[PDB]
């Protein structure tokens, strides 16, 4: 089956200060690490 | 000695002041176009108040209405070093309190109009963005 894909994708352009501006919790950690350390 | 205050400042209202003395008279100004009776509400104690540029007549507007400052005698006071006058082009809301024709002294105000932290600015920092309301520069060495 195939279904419809239009939601937009995060990149590296992405500032560093809109990353602490945003609420909102990102989908990976750029950090290479788990939901632990 | 210590511990002795040697400054105080009344910064609320903005004190433009002429270092020369004299009568003040009204260069380009002109009741009801660029200066008017604003008679105080209270006390009356006032002179030819010069309007803002947006709340006077357009006209008057278009029109630069000045304080220029003068001597005892009526005749211009040169600014020292320059062969231009003492002349004050006063900004919107500028409150006149010396009449036409009125001696004053050294250093007095002819117009009396009032007046982050933390990682994301450590990020804004290091992003160099503009702020908001950015101070504005002079670009080349010259006369405004």
């Amino acid at each position: 089956e195939e279904i419809d894909t239009r939601e937009t994708q995060d990149s590296e352009t992405l500032d560093t200060a809109d990353a602490l501006e945003q609420k909102e919790m990102p989908e990976e950690l750029p950090l290479d690490a788990s939901w632990d350390t | 000695a210590g511990g002795e205050t040697v400054a105080n400042w009344d910064p609320h209202t903005m004190p433009v002041i002429t270092e020369v003395s004299g009568f003040v008279r009204f260069t380009d100004m002109i009741d009801g176009q660029t200066i008017t009776r604003q008679t105080d509400e209270l006390t009356g104690l006032s002179s030819l108040v010069v309007l803002d540029s947006a709340e006077r007549t357009a006209g008057g507007k278009d029109l630069r209405p000045a304080l220029k400052i003068v001597d005892a005698q009526g005749n211009d006071v040169l600014i020292p070093g320059t062969d231009m006058p003492a002349q004050y082009f006063l900004p919107g809301k500028a409150i006149v309190q010396l009449e036409d024709g009125v001696q004053i002294s050294s250093g007095d105000t002819l117009a009396r109009i009032p007046q982050t932290g933390g990682l994301p600015r450590v990020a804004d920092l290091f992003e160099a963005r503009r702020p908001k309301e950015p101070a504005i520069l002079a670009e080349i060495s010259g006369i405004v």
